[PDB]
């Protein structure tokens, strides 16, 4: 217990952070208006950030 | 913020130029000036406008409102140093100079904006305070200054595909184009 | 004085005796393989700029690998 400080677990997404990964890698894409990432995220049962 | 700051700038057309049509835009404007604490760009426009002979105190409690948000940022600012984030009193307001943009007139938006910057190492702030300045750049139509940051902007999107921040801009200059004589 | 570039090892496929010919219709079943070593290595090459106007990042290289024949 003295050797290590702090030990951080990441979880696999959610779906409020399965949009925002979206959201930020849909930011190079050349989008149409009218998409509602929100289903697209869904679909995705939390598969990884990758 | 400045999102609904556009239907001021048309309203303010709406009151003055339609010159028997300045009554109801007079008052539907005078129902957003002064609330949301906007101090700055309507002296002239109540000179345009008529007496309105009993303004002070409903200038004294909205600049005093503006004093609250100013010294609320005045209590964050010590707070913010004493143990850092990514200079968090800059990053505060960042987000809180856009109301002084807003509220005060562009120079508390311009020393606080080229402020923050310079301090976001990722352009995906920066491109966005960008956005800020074009925006103000057509309600005082600063034509000699949205030639600086549209290139400033252009010259950011290349890295990355940034097509929510160019398929944004090419609305900005889409009405800039139309605001100058320049169709095809 | 400055020179035009030179090699030793290989030329440049001298392209008259040099093409296996071997078509594309001789290799039976690869669907997938024949479908998607399109899209990295010769639709970039001609149609270069969908790939500009997506903004899809082309790959620069590729690597083919798996059991012997």
């Amino acid at each position: 217990p003295g050797r290590i400080d702090r030990k951080i677990e990441f979880p696999p997404p959610n779906e409020e952070a399965r949009l925002d990964i979206l959201k930020i890698h849909s930011r190079k894409m050349n989008l149409t208006r009218g998409i509602n990432l929100r289903k697209i995220a869904e679909l995705m049962p939390g598969a990884s950030g990758a | 913020p400045k999102n609904p700051d556009l239907r001021i700038a048309q309203l303010r057309f709406l009151l003055s130029l339609p010159e028997h049509r300045g009554d109801a835009a007079v008052r539907d404007e005078l129902m957003a000036a002064v609330r949301d604490n906007n101090m700055a760009p309507y002296y002239e426009a109540l000179c345009k406008s008529l007496d309105w002979q009993i303004d002070v105190d409903l200038l004294n409690k909205m600049k005093k409102a503006n004093e609250d948000e100013l010294k609320r940022l005045d209590e964050e600012l010590e707070d913010a140093e004493k143990n850092l984030g990514e200079s968090e009193i800059r990053d505060a307001m960042m987000a809180k100079a856009e109301y002084l943009c807003r509220i005060g007139d562009k120079e508390g938006a311009l020393t606080a904006f080229r402020k923050t910057y310079d301090k976001t190492v990722a352009l995906g702030h920066r491109l966005d305070i960008v956005f800020y300045l074009l925006r103000i750049g057509l309600f005082y139509m600063d034509n000699d200054l949205i030639t600086r940051n549209t290139e400033k902007a252009k010259s950011l999107i290349e890295e990355g595909g940034d097509w929510d921040r160019r398929n944004r801009l090419k609305v900005y200059q889409g009405l800039y184009c139309v605001a100058i004589r320049d169709f095809k | 004085d400055v020179l035009p570039p030179e090699a030793d090892s290989s030329i440049m496929m001298l392209t008259s005796d040099q093409k296996p010919d071997v078509m594309y219709a001789d290799i039976g079943g690869m669907d997938i393989q024949k479908q998607e070593v399109r899209e990295a290595v010769e639709l970039p090459l001609t149609h270069f700029e969908l790939y500009k106007q997506i903004g899809i990042d082309p790959p620069r290289g590729v690597l083919m690998y798996g059991p012997p024949g």
